[PDB]
């Protein structure tokens, strides 16, 4: 039995991440001093990272399965999509921003509203 | 969520629904973004935690 | 009995395109010309233009309600969702941009995803 | 509308569902954005249609 679930999301250029992703998972359910008692499972959905409904629809099916935590791997274009849902619904949101095609990265800019608490945490610095 | 499983704090995931008429957010998850939230781990990146604007702080150029 | 229901998404910002609207939808049910024996009935929702979780959610509950058409009256951060979503369930989508405060409207460089039939007219200009 | 009851071909509108197993778009959908697309009235701008990018051509500065 598993009580330890997390939902991925990765645009479809991210296919290194999902690899990274699952080693991950790999070599933390063979160590024996975190999480002593319970193996970490996980659901992972790839997306057309241009495309916010996709994103947002296929995050909410992760949502659906039971999930602790969401972690994308995305561009901006679907990011602040993703950040208000997590909002919406309590999950928390790693957001690992990807830059299109190796370019530089700017920020986001989304201007994500405020009113409600930021239940995304941005992984890779300024 | 190891340190929420060894401080008796566990709140088990939900189903959730997305656009329905009683959608509802995860009562566990205000106490496990904080738990995020304040977490540090030392890994491929250097460390990896969080400030209180909800980023990671660190980096380093060459 | 109507069977001519339109829909529409707001900014917040955008009351007076909501009072034009709405007298626009009383003029042509003034029209004895066009629509000869049938008025136009309409639903309209206002949303936070920065969420477009929240855009999406809205518009979605409108194509519950059953619509012949979305009209929005929302800027770039939201249009996105609301092209893509309408893409998705071939609601023919009149996108009326809204530029922030009155600033010079540039493109919104949406890079909206080609694969799939455009369902969005851009009823202003270049 | 109009034209499109004029015609004949007329689809009834439907209630739809977004994010849900068996979501389905509009079967009338693709007739209905054909015949608003190539469609043209002089209004309030001065006259409003579309190009075949879907888009209005019209403006002038002054």
């Amino acid at each position: 039995d598993s009580i330890i679930h997390i939902g991925a999301i990765f645009d479809e250029s991210a296919k290194k991440d999902d690899e990274v992703f699952r080693t991950a998972v790999g070599d933390l359910n063979q160590n024996e001093e975190i999480l002593q008692t319970e193996k970490i499972t996980f659901s992972v959905t790839f997306v057309d990272g241009n495309n916010p409904f996709q994103a947002v629809q296929e995050a909410c099916e992760l949502m659906n399965q039971g999930i602790l935590a969401l972690v994308s791997s995305i561009g901006c274009t679907s990011a602040g999509s993703l950040q208000s849902l997590a909002d919406a619904m309590h999950i928390p949101h790693l957001f690992i921003q990807r830059s299109t095609a190796g370019t530089p990265r700017s920020g986001c800019g989304l201007t994500r509203s405020n009113r409600n608490d930021d239940y995304t945490l941005s992984v890779r610095p300024p | 969520f190891h340190k929420k499983l060894q401080d008796r704090k566990w709140h088990s995931m939900a189903s959730l629904s997305c656009i329905r008429k009683n959608s509802k957010p995860w009562q566990g998850g205000r106490s496990m973004l904080e738990t995020i939230k304040k977490g540090g781990v030392n890994g491929l990146t250097g460390d990896l935690e969080f400030g209180e604007n909800g980023g990671n702080p660190n980096v380093h150029f060459e």
